[PDB]
C-alpha cells in the first residue's frame, strides 16, 4: 500500500476530483439531450404536403 | 368637425345607423352582419361564402334577370363581402333611389329562393374559384397564414371552405345558416352620404321589421384563440418575387392595448419602392430596406377579431440572396419596441395616426364602412374625439410594455411563398425575436 501511494501521491485528490467531474459532465449530458431535442423539433417534426405542377 | 352619427334601433332589435353628408349626391345603404365564416363548423365550411353567391341569383319575386334588371334600372350598383367575421351587402345609389336599393337589399337577404338548379350551377363557379385565387398571393399568404396560427381552429379555416363541401352544400344547410346567423340583433342598416335617418328608419320599418331575433342576444361585437407558433412554406423557384408573412398574435377590437398596437405598427409603417417619397420616410426600417435594395414593398398590419389578432409584417422582395438580412432587419427594428423607442419615435408615430385614422375615410362607402365595422364590433361608433383621446393616451410606456409581452421572445406564425431557399429555418428567424445584448 504504501509504495503504491508513493508511485501515485495525487491517487485520492484524484479520484474525488473525478466523482465532482463525473457528477458535473453527467447533468451537463443529460441536459445537451434535452436541449438538443428542443431545438431540433422543428425539423424533426417537419411535414409536407406535394401536389405534382 | 364631421355630422353626428345618427343612431336607432327597432323593436327586432336592429341597429339604423347614418351620417349624412349634405355636399355628395350619392349614398351608401346596407346592411352589415356580425357574422362570417368563423360561424361555421367544418362540416359547412363555405357556406357563408355560398350563400353570397346565391343572394344574387333570384328570390321569391324577382328571378334572377328581373334582379338584374331592377339594379341596372336603378343606375348605382350592389356589391357584397362575406369575411371570416363580417358579412356586408350594400348598395351605391343616387340620393332619390335609397329607397328601391333598401328594397331591393331586404329582398335578397329574407326572401332568396336557393333553388336547388341554381345551388348545382353555382358549384362549378366556386369549384373554379379554388384554382384561380392561386394567383391572389397576398391572399394565399394571408390564408395560410390564418391557417397555421390558429392551427385546427375556426378562425383558421378558409372562407371558400374545402372542395368536398363545396359538392355537398345543400339549400337545407344554406337556409339554416342564414336562419341562425342573419338575426335581427346582429345586423346593422347604415346610411352614408345623401341620405336622412328619419327616411331610412322608416325603410328599416317597412322591409326589416319581420326579422326573427335570437333567442339570446348578446350586444354587437361579442365573440377560444390559442395561437400557433408555426411556419408553411410555399417554395416555388420559378416565381421571381418571394412574399413573406410574420406576425405574432395581436389585440382584439376591444383590447386596452388596441390604440397601442396601432401606435406601434406606425412606427415600422410601410414601404413600396414604386412609391417616390418611400426613400425618405422617417421609418428606421424604411431606411434599411431602401438604402439597401431589401424588398419591394412591406407593409405592417395589426388585424383584430372579436377574441385575437394577427400583428405583423408582409413582405414582398425579389432580392432572393438577401431574404435573411430583410428578415434579420425586420425583426431587429421590431426588437427596438420592446428596447430602445421612446418619445422621439411615439410622438411621430400618433402624429401620423391622428390623422392616417381621419383621412382614411374620404367617400361614401368608406364611410358606411367605418360606421358598419364600429357597430358590429364595438357596439357603437366612437367619435373622433374619443379616437385622439385615446391615441394622446399612448405613451412610450405603453409601447415598450406592450412589445415586451406581445413581441419580445414570442413564437410567430411565418409564412412564405415563392422563391424562398434563402428564408431560414423557424428556430433562426425565431432567434431574431430577442436580443442577446439587452
Ligand atoms: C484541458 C482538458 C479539458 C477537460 C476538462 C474536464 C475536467 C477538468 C476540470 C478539472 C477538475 O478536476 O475539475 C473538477 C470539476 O470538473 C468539472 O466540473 C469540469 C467539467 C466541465 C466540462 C467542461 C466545461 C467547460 C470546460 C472548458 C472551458 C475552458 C475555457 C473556457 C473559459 C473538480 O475541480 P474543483 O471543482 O475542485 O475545482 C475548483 C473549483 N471549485
Amino acid at each position: 500500500a504504501f509504495l503504491t501511494w508513493a508511485a501515485e501521491p495525487e491517487h485520492d485528490e484524484r479520484k474525488k476530483l473525478g466523482l465532482k467531474a463525473i457528477i458535473v459532465i453527467s447533468a451537463m449530458l443529460g441536459l445537451s439531450v434535452y436541449i438538443k431535442k428542443f431545438k431540433w423539433s422543428p425539423i424533426k417534426n417537419r411535414k409536407f404536403i406535394y401536389n405534382p405542377p | 368637425v364631421s355630422p353626428k352619427t345618427r343612431t336607432s334601433n327597432l323593436k327586432n332589435g336592429l341597429t339604423i345607423a347614418s351620417e349624412s353628408n349634405p355636399l355628395v349626391q350619392t349614398a351608401t345603404v346596407g346592411v352589415w352582419i356580425d357574422a362570417g365564416s368563423r360561424n361555421e363548423n367544418a362540416y359547412n365550411n363555405g357556406t357563408a361564402h355560398f350563400f353570397e353567391h346565391l343572394a344574387f341569383k333570384g328570390t321569391d319575386k324577382r328571378s334572377q334577370h328581373q334582379l338584374e334588371l331592377d339594379i341596372e334600372n336603378m343606375g348605382g350598383h350592389l356589391n357584397a363581402y362575406t369575411s371570416r367575421e363580417s358579412t356586408v351587402y350594400y348598395a351605391k345609389s343616387f340620393k332619390d333611389d335609397v329607397p328601391k336599393s333598401v328594397e331591393i337589399l331586404a329582398d335578397i337577404l329574407q326572401h332568396s329562393k336557393l333553388a336547388e338548379s341554381a345551388i348545382d350551377r353555382e358549384r362549378e363557379v366556386i369549384t373554379r374559384e379554388l384554382e384561380e385565387v392561386n394567383k391572389q398571393y397576398e391572399e394565399v399568404v394571408f390564408d395560410h397564414l390564418h391557417a397555421t396560427a390558429f392551427m385546427n381552429q375556426p378562425l383558421g379555416r378558409t372562407i371558400l371552405g374545402p372542395r368536398e363541401n363545396i359538392q355537398t352544400i345543400t339549400n337545407t344547410e344554406l337556409r339554416k345558416f342564414i336562419t341562425e346567423n342573419y338575426t335581427a340583433d346582429r345586423m346593422v342598416l347604415v346610411g352614408a352620404g345623401a341620405v336622412d335617418h328619419d327616411a331610412l328608419v322608416e325603410l328599416a320599418e317597412k322591409y326589416f321589421s319581420h326579422l326573427p331575433s335570437s333567442q339570446s342576444p348578446v350586444p354587437l361585437g361579442t365573440p377560444i384563440p390559442n395561437f400557433v407558433g408555426s411556419e408553411v412554406r410555399l417554395r416555388d423557384d420559378t416565381m421571381p418575387v418571394a412574399h413573406i408573412a410574420i406576425a405574432v398574435e395581436g389585440v382584439s377590437w376591444t383590447s386596452e392595448d388596441y390604440y397601442t398596437a396601432l401606435v406601434a405598427q406606425a412606427i415600422i409603417g410601410n414601404y413600396d419602392r414604386a412609391v417616390g417619397t418611400s426613400r425618405h420616410q422617417g421609418s428606421r426600417l424604411s431606411n434599411i430596406v431602401s438604402e439597401n435594395n431589401l424588398a419591394n414593398s412591406f407593409q405592417s398590419f395589426s388585424t383584430s377579431y372579436s377574441d385575437t389578432g394577427l400583428w405583423g409584417i408582409y413582405l414582398t422582395s425579389e432580392n432572393t440572396t438577401q431574404i435573411d438580412d430583410l428578415v434579420h432587419f425586420t425583426l431587429k427594428e421590431w426588437n427596438r419596441l420592446s428596447t430602445s423607442v421612446s418619445n422621439l419615435q411615439v410622438e411621430r408615430a400618433k402624429s401620423q395616426l391622428k390623422a392616417g385614422l381621419l383621412l382614411s375615410l374620404d367617400g361614401t362607402t368608406y364611410v358606411a364602412e367605418d360606421i358598419g365595422r364600429q357597430l358590429t364590433t364595438l357596439g357603437r361608433r366612437v367619435t373622433p374625439a374619443e379616437v385622439e383621446a385615446k391615441l394622446e393616451a399612448v405613451t412610450e410606456h405603453d409601447v415598450r410594455a406592450w412589445a415586451q409581452k406581445t413581441l419580445y421572445d414570442k413564437d410567430i406564425a411565418l409564412v412564405g411563398l415563392g422563391p424562398i431557399e434563402g428564408l431560414y429555418d423557424y428556430n433562426r428567424i425565431r432567434n431574431d425575436m430577442s436580443m442577446m445584448r439587452w
